[PDB]
RNA sequence: CUGACUGGGGCCUGUAGAGCACUGAUAGGGCUAGGGGGCCCACCAGCCUACCAAACCCUGUCAAACUCCGAAGGGUCCCA
RNA sequence: CAAGUCUGGGCUAAGUGGUAAAGGAUGUGGCGCGGCGAAGACAGCCAGGAGGUUGGCUUAGAAGCAGCCAUCCUUUAAAGAGUGCGUAAUAGCUCACUGGUCGAGUGGCGCCGCGCCGAAAAUGAUCGGGGCUUAAGCCCAGCGCCGAAGCUGCGGGUCUG
RNA sequence: UGGCACCUCGAUGUCGGCUCGUCGCAUCCUGGGGCUGAAGAAGGUCCCAAGGGUUGGGCUGUUCGCCCAUUAAAGCGGCA
């Protein structure tokens, strides 16, 4: 047993954490984020670490302790560019060229899919066989990466899909 | 499988998740996932 | 200490003057032969110093309360657990470090091994004639 | 063994048996004294402490009563004891039912039966000094057709034998083929 | 199925289902027992369906024990027949059971296999039937 | 002043419950009148039956048309 | 719609209350047992995860893994004639068993109260309705109040003695 | 299809068809999705979804049912 929040934060390149009496605003060298906090549970803003403290033991104080700490723990490494989040593509003739930020890509359709990115999402394309989605917040990267998953569904008896790391456990062939 | 009234754990690596009120049971292979309904 | 007493007495009775209290597997250079390189000194000085070990701070606290404390090595870092008894000890130590550190990846001998009612050293254990 | 006792003076006790205090009564020749014992102590000792063992009963007068069980009334759609009749043993060869058991290969283990007729080893009376804890019955080769017990080789060590009958004893049954 | 070969009279009544057990709570034959909890009837089809589900489940060892016997004729009139005009025909003999009575008793079957086998035969019956093991709750003195 | 009802005394029953000693059915176990029979033998001079099975004894049961048992109650009579 | 948003202790997150069963499920709250544990416990991340041994015609094939015998031993600081895959069988992936830098609690149960699914019919839906979540539901209590043509307060008539 | 006999014997018109609709989903298609013994198409099954459609004919008084040509489909029921 170790409830998440019984071990401290401490962060080199010590970004600023303020009060914001119902929420948490985190400002770093790259960007600022936002974490909503339940008002009954008290996170405190001491030197170096960001403490977390729960009143009692029921089904909300025992889970919001750990929710509230861990959503800060994403924002600790989030504002210092600690997320790479590759998306490697398979395919016989598939690629993904970038014009500006709207990433069009050939996934076997009759038209290249134009991906419109939201604010604060960088489509770093080093290769035609693999791209990577960068940004600041982990939710903002994982949601857009799920939108990249929303075009092509992998593991359909063969290749031409995405796996977020590369994991073919697809299924047996059909001959 | 699919929607059943009784839910049992075939091939012991099942995980039983109660989401949105009702009970799902999931694995790696999706031919053994179950919804109670 | 509830079920493990006779098992701790199999390494806390004859261990009055231990030998190879070095490092066990530690990923790089770990047996990978299961005949001579695994038991190391069984190709020369038989099996009288091939550990028996279920402790590093468990029954080692009993060995640190029995006689002296033999030696002091891994207690904060990662180097698993390795014990011995005597057998060769001062004799075939370079052969035991040659079969235990004769290949692997480089030379994974033993960090701080004891030697006859005292203690051993890192340089004297890895690059030692005794 | 080593169970506490109390007193009863003609109470309610259907209302007293709600918190795990079932009533009881003990006797050897006279003094039919009404007691009540605790259910997790009597149940916990009564897990393994069977009829053969002399369960001794501390009493607030300072006596240790060498008792045993006469009957456990099942609650019969609740599976619980209502009232347990204790029996003090005195200077008398009292009656005992000892759960003896069987050890060995039953009928040549692959061609083996069930050997289910335990039936609590019908009766052995005994003095309070020669009372046993365990008597052993082997099942050395007893295959399907012949080699039954029939209580002829039912000479226990000492005191006593079965008094009147020699008829109820275990046997070998065929298995359930498909 | 099975049926009693001789009777004093062919048809008989129904009665009620009250009373606790009237005997049949201690096991005294096997190491386990399937004990009932609700008052109902046990048809010979329910006897056969639960008896086949043992010998088809576990094989080569373990004698099955039944302590139920149907002596009550279930009387049912033919279809599309008006009321009166006597009782109906006899189709299958049923067995009255009380709550807390042990019906099925396995023999020579271990723990993890007898819990499973009594669990399979428990669903063949319309009664909440829990499973009891061999305890010290005999009627010995 | 006898009445409905109630209190103190008797009498009666065979229901609930319980039980197998009676009338029947019964899950097993032991014994085995005997029988397809017999390993097969100058037939009785056997042997185990994993073949069947009468009757008997135990562990266990069920019953409106079974009761060795048996209330709570009801009826009747005497007094208040 | 006349009278407590009464005083206490818990419980329910389903509108259960306010529609019913067999069965199922880390839904919660309470009681008892057992193992483990700061001679460092569970899920974790790394580890030589093994030698007789492809034990034996097993009918092609039996390497732990379709199904058989009578079920082993020894090397070890922990390992079977093997937990699930994957192979026609192979090989291989994970292991039951265990060594640590960590960390103070951790699993199987047997009851018990309220719950969830099971629960789809024909004009417009609802527990009487609106609404109700430390309650305006459910369990144990307590002090009051509302509440009939019932009883008493008073007046009047009739019938019987 | 039944059982019951509760309003209806000073009577509540019975089968079928034409016209006219309306509602439920336990969906025939169209719209999504999971599994598959799903290589693709065509499939099987299950979950949500009743918004719209559900043909023109021969046979018999027929509801139903059997055949011709199509469609993606010629759904099951209630509303005396
Ligand atoms: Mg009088
Ligand atoms: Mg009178
Ligand atoms: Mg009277
Ligand atoms: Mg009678
Ligand atoms: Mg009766
Ligand atoms: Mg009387
Ligand atoms: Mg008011
Ligand atoms: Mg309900
Ligand atoms: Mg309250
Ligand atoms: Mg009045
Ligand atoms: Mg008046
Ligand atoms: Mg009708
Ligand atoms: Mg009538
Ligand atoms: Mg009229
Ligand atoms: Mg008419
Ligand atoms: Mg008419
Ligand atoms: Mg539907
Ligand atoms: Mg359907
Ligand atoms: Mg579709
Ligand atoms: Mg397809
Ligand atoms: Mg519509
Ligand atoms: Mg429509
Ligand atoms: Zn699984």
């Amino acid at each position: 047993m170790s409830r998440i929040g019984r071990l401290p934060i401490p962060v080199p390149k010590g970004v600023s954490v303020e009060v914001a009496p119902g929420r948490v605003k985190v400002k770093g060298p790259k960007g600022e984020l936002e974490v909503p906090v339940s008002p009954e549970m008290r996170v405190v803003v001491e030197e170096g670490v960001v403490r977390v403290e729960r009143p009692s033991d029921e089904r909300r104080h025992k889970s919001l302790h750990g929710l509230t700490r861990t959503l800060i723990a994403n924002a600790v490494k989030g504002v210092s560019e600690g997320y790479s989040k590759e998306l490697l593509i398979k395919g016989i003739g598939y690629r993904a060229r970038l014009v500006g930020r709207a990433l069009e890509l050939t996934v076997g359709f009759s038209h290249p899919v134009v991906v419109e990115p939201p604010e604060g999402i960088t489509f770093e394309v080093p290769e035609p066989t693999r791209v990577r989605v960068s940004g600041i917040d982990k939710q903002k990267v994982g949601q857009v990466a799920a939108n990249i998953r929303a075009i092509r569904k992998p593991s359909a008896y063969h290749e031409k899909g995405i796996y977020y790391a590369g994991e073919p456990v697809r299924l047996k062939p059909g001959k | 499988m699919k929607v059943r009234a009784s839910v049992k754990r075939i091939c012991d690596k099942c995980k039983v998740i109660r989401r949105h009120g009702r009970v799902y049971v999931i694995c790696e292979n999706p031919k053994h996932k179950q919804r109670q309904g | 200490x509830x079920x493990x007493x006779x098992x701790x007495x199999x390494x806390x009775x004859x261990x009055x003057x231990x030998x190879x209290x070095x490092x066990x597997x530690x990923x790089x250079x770990x047996x990978x032969x299961x005949x001579x390189x695994x038991x190391x000194x069984x190709x020369x000085x038989x099996x009288x110093x091939x550990x028996x070990x279920x402790x590093x701070x468990x029954x080692x606290x009993x060995x640190x309360x029995x006689x002296x404390x033999x030696x002091x090595x891994x207690x904060x870092x990662x180097x698993x657990x390795l014990x011995x008894x005597x057998x060769x000890x001062x004799x075939x130590x370079x052969x035991x470090x040659x079969x235990x550190x004769x290949x692997x990846x480089x030379x994974x001998x033993x960090x701080x091994x004891x030697x006859x009612x005292x203690x051993x050293x890192x340089x004297x254990x890895x690059x030692x004639x005794x | 063994y080593r169970l506490k006792a109390y007193y009863r003076e003609g109470e309610k006790p259907s209302a007293l048996r709600r918190a795990g205090k079932l009533p009881g009564v003990m006797y050897n020749r006279h003094l039919n004294r009404k007691v009540y014992v605790d259910l997790v102590e009597f149940d916990k000792v009564f897990r393994q402490a069977s009829i053969h063992h002399v369960i001794v009963l501390e009493l607030p007068d300072g006596q240790s009563l060498p008792t045993l069980v006469r009957q456990v009334n099942l609650d019969k759609r609740r599976r619980r004891p209502e009232h347990v009749d204790f029996f003090v043993l005195s200077d008398e060869p009292v009656e005992m039912y000892v759960p003896l058991r069987f050890v060995g290969t039953p009928a040549g283990v692959r061609a083996g039966g069930v050997l289910q007729e335990i039936h609590r080893d019908i009766l052995v009376k005994v003095s309070p000094r020669n009372i046993p804890e365990f008597i052993e019955v082997d099942v050395s080769g007893l295959e399907i057709g012949d080699s039954l017990h029939a209580s002829d080789l039912k000479l226990p060590p000492g005191v006593e034998l079965a008094v009147s009958p020699e008829e109820t004893i275990a046997a070998v049954v065929p298995p359930e083929d498909v | 199925m099975l049926m009693p070969r001789r009777m004093k009279y062919r048809k008989q009544q129904r009665g009620r289902l009250k009373g606790a057990t009237k005997g049949g709570d201690y096991v005294a034959f096997g190491d386990y027992g399937l004990v009932a909890l609700e008052p109902a009837w046990i048809t010979a089809q329910q006897i056969e369906a639960a008896r086949v589900a043992m010998v088809r489940h576990f094989r080569r060892g373990g004698k099955i024990f039944i302590r139920i016997f149907p002596d009550k004729p279930y009387t049912k009139k033919p279809l599309e027949v008006r009321m009166g005009k006597g009782k109906g025909n006899v189709e299958g003999y049923v067995a009255v059971v009380k709550p807390g009575r042990v019906m099925f008793e396995v023999a020579g079957v271990t723990e993890e296999q007898a819990m499973e086998a009594l669990r399979i035969a428990g669903h063949k019956l319309p009664i909440k039937t829990k499973i009891v093991r061999r305890d010290a709750y005999d009627e010995a003195q």
